[PDB]
């Protein structure tokens, strides 16, 4: 398995610095020219920077020209991007991308991509999410979890440790007017199986090492 | 730089239809074009290089044609899992540039949403804020209206929507609408209603609750 494993994104304040590194395995990096490609949330693909096998030739897109530095450690089979004076327009998913290598002929289309790491440039701080149940009321009933007030992206929601996938819908996040993200995750289940089967949504939010679970049950009313 | 113009931006197309996306270059690039498929979230997958050569492992309904300035990506029989944004890029010269993309959406028969409504959990109310959540479940088309009525008055500019990706089997969406207000404003009222207008429903559907009623 040829893989490109990238790491080191995160959240920084405007003007800060980050280094993205992409670790190549199952092939020798020195054989290929390497690119960075990025993507703003819900926008197109923008090419970022190029580097020769030899570290001989580097190119930059005008947006990043004097701020980003592409580099290469072939002995570590790794590709780097230093990102100085980061800005709002730099927030995006960053892809480490391998160009096809033929000798004769030209072929700078992408053979293999990394999975992408996220870079967020914001003045807002890493907050972890509060998780609330969307309780099933009263032959299908729906239930879920409200993952509210976190930063930055992403979270991921599973159900019963991943043992429940059928009929699950995890919604894209929205930015609340407060500047924090919020999303819902829901599942429809047979209502005859309501009071017998336990439902636990497993929320994970890496950017703050917050991992919350929650038992979703219908609300009986023994109060005051 | 070389600019690439893709037509169209969005596509509606029934399963089994032939779909054709174009990509016009600002200058002759000969055969140096690639097509990619991007499922949202995941990285782009390479479909076609050198204008028309298929990448290994790509189903044959995908085909490339064109030379010099005008190029075409073609899906001869659109499958339900083909929903994706598709990009062309030129490798004639650096900087490498992409088209703006084409969002491909599957057309299917009208399906009315199942509506649900979820009152704020007690825990959330304990922290002084109230989220009411309405669900529209497994519907088509994406076009739906969700109106919030609190004690029978229509709410404006205090709620947000989110739509799932088209489902890769039945081609249906799901929508969540969240109403948000302070524990104070939430406690001034009794009836919380979610009214949904959608093509597959002959007349609006309202799900609702009165505050804390098992
Ligand atoms: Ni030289
Ligand atoms: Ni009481």
């Amino acid at each position: 398995e040829v893989q490109l494993v990238e790491s080191g994104g995160g959240l920084v304040q405007p003007g800060g610095s980050l280094r993205l590194s992409c670790a190549a395995s199952g092939f020798t990096l020195r054989s290929y020219s390497m690119n960075w490609v990025r993507q703003a949330p819900g926008k197109g693909l923008e090419w970022v920077s190029y580097i020769s096998r030899s570290s001989h030739t580097i190119f930059y897109a005008d947006s990043v020209k004097g701020r980003f530095t592409i580099s290469r450690d072939n002995a570590k089979n790794s590709l780097y991007l230093q990102m100085d004076s980061l800005r709002d327009e730099d927030t995006a998913m960053y892809y480490c991308a391998r160009v096809y290598s033929s000798g004769w002929h030209v072929s700078d289309y992408f053979d293999y991509w990394g999975q992408g790491i996220l870079v967020t440039v914001s003045s807002a701080s890493t907050k972890g999410p509060s998780v609330f149940p969307l309780a099933p009321s009263s032959g299908t009933a729906a239930l879920g979890c409200l993952v509210k007030d976190y930063f930055p992206e992403p979270v991921t929601v599973s159900w019963n440790s991943g043992a429940l996938t059928s009929g699950v819908h995890t919604f894209p996040a929205v930015l609340q007017s407060s500047g924090l993200y919020s999303l819902s995750s829901v599942v429809t289940v047979p209502s005859s199986s309501l009071g017998t089967q336990t439902y636990i949504c497993n929320v994970n939010h890496k950017p703050s090492n917050t991992k919350v679970d929650k038992k979703v049950e219908p609300k009986s009313c023994h109060h005051h | 730089a070389i600019q690439l113009t893709q037509s169209p931006s969005s596509l509606s197309a029934s399963v089994g239809d032939r779909v054709t996306i174009t990509c016009r270059a600002s200058q002759g690039i000969s055969s140096a074009l690639a097509w990619y498929q991007q499922k949202p979230g995941k990285a782009p997958k390479l479909l076609i290089y050198d204008a028309s050569s298929l990448e290994s492992g790509v189903p044959s309904r995908f085909s490339g044609s064109g030379s010099g300035t005008d190029f075409t990506l073609t899906i001869s029989s659109l499958q339900p899992e083909d929903f994706a944004t598709y990009y062309c890029q030129q490798f004639n010269s650096y900087p490498l540039t992409f088209g703006g993309g084409t969002k491909v959406e599957i057309k299917r028969t009208v399906a009315a949403p199942s509506v649900f409504i979820f009152p704020p959990s007690d825990e959330q109310l304990k922290s002084g804020t109230a989220s009411v959540v309405c669900l529209l479940n497994n519907f088509y088309p994406r076009e739906a209206k969700v109106q919030w009525k609190v004690d029978n008055a229509l709410q404006s500019g205090n709620s947000q929507e989110s739509v799932t990706e088209q489902d890769s089997k039945d081609s249906t969406y799901s929508l969540s609408s969240t109403l948000t207000l302070s524990k104070a404003d939430y406690e001034k009222h009794k009836v919380y209603a979610c009214e949904v207008t959608h093509q597959g429903l002959s007349s609006p559907v309202t799900k609702s609750f009165n505050r804390g009623e098992c």
